[PDB]
RNA sequence: CCUUCUCAAACAUUCUGUUUGGUAGUGAGUGAUACUCUUUGGAGUUAACUUGAAAUUGCCUUAAA
């Protein structure tokens, strides 16, 4: 529960939040069946996805020994079957 | 090259459709007309497979609810006889690996066995529907231009309401009351959507892509069941975390 | 705007279907 | 240049269909791969090591070995390749097996006999006594050789080739 | 290069019992005994035999390229 602004405009949503120091700003699209462009590449987004999705992984892990907690949160089943969100 | 074997091969596959399917209609008589005197039994099922393997047997008896339908190919060595042909020219899935829904009410029921060794089948869950229509669905759209025989991705608003302007409905998150809760006749949500069209689970010829298609041959060839019976109760699966890979 | 000050905006502005401000973007 | 009747016998092997059928056989018989008596022999190691069998079955590829095979008599059918680098080492086996009445049948390439053995090469690979599931598959096999290749290639044995 | 209808209700509570149902074949040929039928139309049924799944002319496209 520690945010900062919103913003919003034609492309998604973008969310600012701040950790100590360095600080956040992040986009969310809005959700559609919207094709993909079949054109631009994937391998040099998908290596990204590897590193950054790796920085990502410990960053939640080192990131949830803040107070203390255990990294990555449980999931309840009947949460996604149903919902499938951040609740 | 037609490679004569084949030829055998596919007629004996289609004979074991038609010789089934013709006991299904019979029995289908004996259904319709409870003319019963000798006969196995009168009551349907339909059989509940869930994962080690845990099954178990009950019967629809509706009570209107929806099966979700997924088709995959099978059995492979088969022509479509006619009668199975169309009952799915209906829901137009061939052109395979077409998902849809399907609202199953007991004049819906008896009509599966014919589809049954065809889509796999089992009643969704809410983020299945809602994952599984977020991710896909196409619209055939005429408007201000567009003598069109062409499709359009779901985003525009304008054709959401405009075209449920008739039922009164914007946005299709109510669609998902009609269809999550099953709306008014649920149809038209339905028809409308102009269902889907899946990406197969595994793509195939390469390398390691091979072996998963091995590993798939296995589980699918062991998962999907039938009777061949007359008798053959349907076959329902849990069918969300086939769409958590699916879509 | 909620968190654009901290205000809780009362409901006057809102309400629907009054005007709401239009954007007002944090920049 | 012209070839001696006893060569050229080579040269003349099954077809696409009936080579296929062979392997659709044949495939069932892998020799187990040694990963696999590393497995079999785990699990009962275990077993008897803290808590009934049946005659293993495979197809029969030693050179030797299946010239051992032969001559007693034992096999059934018996696959040879039409490439030995030595090519010496297999040319009285179509003779052989002839004087012998045994089903002999030519199969092409010793990297396909070899690959359903666990090997990089056989250029013999036979078998004698097998499973009643294709015991007919087997007569009707054999029959298939004898009637494809046996019967009109009598002709092999004179004429030189090439 | 195909893979086979491997279960039902009902009744009575007994580590099972009771009861009614549910099953169309590879073909070829041996055949001495009957039943039954109906106007010659010989129809359905009667022991039990041989057999290399043997032979001759009974009006959907990702299992691609």
């Amino acid at each position: 529960r520690l945010v900062r602004k919103v913003f919003v405009s034609i492309k998604g949503v973008y969310y600012q939040a701040n950790i100590k120091g360095e600080e956040v700003r992040w986009l969310v699209p809005f959700k559609f069946p919207e094709n993909i462009p079949s054109d631009v590449d994937f391998r040099i987004m998908l290596t990204f996805l590897e590193f950054y999705s790796t920085l990502l992984h410990f960053v939640l892990y080192k990131l949830y020994t803040d107070s203390g907690l255990i990294y990555p949160p449980k999931l309840d089943l009947k949460k996604d079957k149903i919902i499938s969100g951040l609740s | 090259f037609v490679r004569a074997e084949s030829i055998v091969a596919k007629t004996l596959a289609t004979s074991r459709e038609k010789e089934r399917i013709k006991r299904v209609s019979i029995l289908e008589d004996k259904k319709a007309k409870n003319e019963t005197q000798h006969i196995a039994s009168g009551k349907d099922f339909i059989l509940k497979i869930t994962e080690g393997l845990i099954r178990e047997k009950t019967t629809y008896d509706g009570k209107p609810a929806l099966l979700f339908i997924v088709r995959v190919r099978g059995p492979l060595a088969v022509n479509i006889p006619n009668k199975a042909f169309k009952i799915l020219s209906l829901l137009r899935l061939v052109e395979t690996n077409t998902g849809v829904f399907v609202k199953l009410t007991k004049n819906v029921y008896p009509l599966l066995k014919v589809i049954a060794p065809y889509v796999v089948i089992g009643k969704p869950s809410l983020s299945s529907i809602r994952s599984l229509i977020q991710k896909r669905g196409r619209i055939i759209y005429k408007g201000e231009n567009e003598a069109e025989p062409h499709e359009i991705v779901l985003n525009d608003n304008n054709i959401v309401e405009e075209q449920l302007g008739d039922h009164g409905i914007i946005c299709v998150e109510d669609i998902i009351h009609e269809i999550a809760t099953m709306g008014e006749s649920f149809s038209v949500c339905n028809f409308f959507l102009q269902p889907f069209k899946l990406n197969r689970e595994v793509s195939g010829f390469g390398s390691l892509n091979r072996l998963r298609k091995i590993k798939q041959r296995e589980a699918e060839s062991r998962t999907r069941q039938f009777s061949n019976a007359a008798t053959a109760p349907v076959i329902e699966v849990d069918i969300d975390s086939l769409l958590a890979k699916l879509n | 705007d909620c968190i654009n000050k901290g205000e809780l905006v009362p409901a006057n502005k809102y309400l629907p279907g009054e005007a709401l401000p239009p954007h007002l973007s944090p920049w | 240049l012209k070839v001696p009747p006893t060569i050229a016998q080579f040269q003349y092997t099954l077809d696409r269909n009936t080579a296929a059928e062979t392997f659709k056989l044949f495939n069932k018989y892998r020799p187990e791969t040694a990963a696999e008596k590393k497995e079999r022999l785990t699990k009962e190691a275990a077993a008897v090591a803290e808590g009934a069998s049946p005659k293993p079955y495979a197809v029969k590829y030693g050179l030797n070995h299946v010239v051992a095979l032969i001559e007693n008599k034992k096999a059934k059918l018996v696959l040879i390749a039409n490439d030995v680098d030595p090519i010496e080492l297999v040319v009285f086996l179509p003779a052989l097996c002839k004087k012998m009445g045994v089903p002999y049948a030519i199969v092409k390439g010793k990297a396909r006999l070899g690959t359903l053995v666990n090997q990089k090469t056989s250029a013999v690979a036979a078998l004698t006594e097998v499973r009643a599931e294709d015991e007919a598959a087997l007569a009707k096999l054999v029959s298939t050789i004898d009637a494809n290749f046996a019967d009109k290639y009598d002709e092999v044995k004179k004429h030189w080739g090439g």
